[PDB]
């Protein structure tokens, strides 16, 4: 699946 | 200031993105579609994959 870590 | 999922607030945490290319909204927060772990393969929103 396409996920992220949210930053910033 | 942008902001994503169902619920339309902030990006926070690990969020998914809707392998649908035309998904509307895309990303989406864990907790709002009840995930703990990174899915294996596709994954579809509610609304892509036909939830009411
Ligand atoms: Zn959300
Ligand atoms: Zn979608």
């Amino acid at each position: 699946a396409r996920t992220k870590q949210t930053a910033r | 200031e942008p902001t994503y999922c169902l619920c339309n607030q902030v990006s926070y945490g690990e969020m998914i993105g809707c392998d649908n290319e035309q998904c509307p909204i895309e990303w989406f927060h864990f907790s709002c579609v009840s995930l703990t772990y990174k899915p294996k393969g596709k994954w579809y929103c509610p609304k892509c994959r036909g939830d009411n």
